[PDB]
């Protein structure tokens, strides 16, 4: 009846939808299925978005451990969420940042969500996330 | 008795006895973890300038310096002990400071590279990178000097009181 | 947005991964490369200028005898040699000119003092027959330089035409602000570009032994740079 473009009609060829498998071969941990993590606590990344050009972060997901800690920064410095124990988001159900707040956070050269391994936790972990963004 | 109004930017240095200030022991390949970690006290403002003298003086828990090749990190922080890239300042390495001299000698008094502040409540770490197979560091030995008070040479801790001037606001 | 920085043979802002070693060759007098840095993923640029960012680069090399029944307490060596920056005693050099280890008895060795004309060098103990030992002397007549790579192994570029000579460099006292060494040329390189730092010299260098006392990487390097974040 009236106002069909009050949706918003966000720009297409604008939008990703990144996956574990794409943070490259360079970065040393990486395996077929899903990013895993050593030991003695490295701080494995699990989803990276690197290009020149800027972006905003609509919505970010991954697993969730025991003895684990994530993160997640804008550029190659600046963390939003300084640490968490019981991550935002997972699989199927990510964490809207649209929904929950007002706005996305803005990237400019790349963001990461970076996990770190407690020392004091044994054994390998396997671990996977996702990310939604547009430029 | 008579005492001079001195002025409210006093000149001052940091070190291991102070509340402000903490350290904790560090093994080997532990960048993250800060070996020391200062916090801007209550309604005071500190300024760091750029051409301000450092001089870390780690030791060995048996009593020794370390491996030279260790690296050595100020660094500026968001609250949280969240770091950040931009405000950084003295990468240097833990060799070539020659501690008998080092605060002693202009020469061997090692300045940082860009000037810094503390707003009330902030944070400043000093990371260490140490290779493997080597020896940990111990906090009853280590210690931490900046600025240079009570010398005509280097440059000294700048601190004034928040609750003194009008545009301290402006100025944090 | 800009800082100054300090850059190691190791790890440091770097991460171990985009760094590399590498000896030289010896009987083929070549340009190798000892070492090289890649700008990594997440930097924008990285800058270099002569007259501006300091450096250090301490190298050695590696000997051994073997235990003789007569008592030696000294060695020849096949490496050019002098003292740091130039004295007769040990013990008040920037570092010791020389370093040695016996495998047997899992201890340092002093050293007393030596000719420093020819390739000699004393021992203050007296090592025992059949004992393996290993000596890290100084290292002397070489060559050093820098050379730009473009992701492929495929050069550009030069950042200064003439070698400063490894000699010299010992023979200066460094890290003195005004006395500090400061080559010259002004580079600059971006993701994934590499700088190369060569040597051409005869004797076989090291950078780790795994046995050495004093730290585990014997030789080292320090240069200053300038970084964009």
């Amino acid at each position: 009846q009236t106002a069909d473009g009050r949706v918003g009609l966000v720009p297409v060829n604008s939008y990703v939808t990144l996956e574990t498998d794409d943070l490259d071969t360079d970065e040393h941990p990486v395996t077929d299925a899903g990013t895993v993590a050593l030991e003695p606590g490295e701080s494995a990344p699990i989803v990276r978005y690197d290009l020149g050009q800027p972006a905003a972060v609509y919505a970010v997901g991954a697993t969730d451990e025991a003895n684990v800690e994530y993160e997640l920064k804008v550029n190659n410095s600046k963390t939003v969420g300084g640490r968490t124990n019981s991550p935002l988001g997972v699989l199927n159900t990510p964490f809207s940042f649209v929904e929950k707040l007002g706005g996305a956070i803005p990237c400019e050269t790349a963001a990461t969500y970076w996990a770190h391994y407690s020392s004091d936790a044994t054994g390998t972990v396997e671990l996977a996330g996702r990310m939604h963004i547009e430029v | 008795p008579e005492i001079g109004n001195n002025g409210a930017e006093k000149q001052i240095s940091l070190h291991k006895g102070q509340p402000f200030i903490d350290t904790q022991d560090v093994g080997a390949a532990d960048p993250n973890t800060p070996a020391v970690t200062i916090e801007g006290p209550s309604d005071y403002v500190i300024a760091i300038d750029a051409g301000t003298p450092v001089a870390p003086e780690f030791r060995d828990a048996n009593g020794d310096k370390l491996d030279p090749s260790t690296r050595v990190t100020i660094q500026k922080c968001d609250k949280q002990g969240n770091p950040l890239g931009d405000g950084i300042v003295f990468s240097d390495t833990l060799g070539r400071f020659e501690y008998s001299k080092m605060r002693s000698d202009p020469d061997y008094m090692r300045k940082t590279t860009t000037s810094l502040m503390i707003d009330e409540r902030e944070i400043v770490k000093i990371f260490v990178e140490v290779p493997p197979n080597a020896n940990g560091m111990d906090a009853d030995n280590s210690r931490i000097t900046i600025g240079d008070d009570t010398s005509d040479y280097g440059k000294a801790v700048g601190i004034v009181e928040h609750g003194d001037l009008s545009p301290a606001e402006s100025k944090a | 947005q800009t800082q100054e920085y300090t850059i190691n043979h190791t790890g440091g802002v770097l991460g171990d991964s985009y760094v590399t070693t590498a000896s030289n060759q010896t009987s083929p007098q070549r340009e190798t490369a000892v070492l090289s840095f890649e700008c990594p993923r997440k930097f924008e640029e990285i800058n270099y200028v002569g007259q501006r960012d300091a450096t250090r680069f301490v190298p050695r090399t590696t000997e051994s005898i073997t235990g003789s029944a007569n008592d030696d307490t000294v060695v020849d060596l096949t490496a050019n040699i002098q003292p740091v920056a130039g004295e007769e005693v040990i013990a008040e050099q920037d570092y010791p000119v020389a370093v040695a280890y016996n495998v047997t008895q899992g201890v340092e060795v002093d050293v007393v003092d030596a000719d420093y004309a020819a390739d000699t060098v004393t021992l203050g103990t007296n090592p025992a027959d059949g004992d393996e030992v290993k000596v890290w002397p100084i290292m002397s007549d070489g060559d050093v330089q820098f050379r730009l790579i473009n992701q492929f192994g495929q050069e550009e570029g030069r950042v200064y035409p003439w070698s400063t000579p490894l000699y010299r460099w010992h023979d200066f006292p460094q890290l003195k602000r005004g006395r500090e060494i400061n080559l010259h040329g002004s580079a600059s390189w971006s993701e994934n570009e590499t700088l190369e730092i060569l040597l051409d010299a005869p004797q076989a260098l090291t950078w780790e032994d795994s046995d050495y006392p004093r730290g585990q990487y014997v030789t080292t390097l320090e240069q200053d740079v300038e970084i964009t974040l």
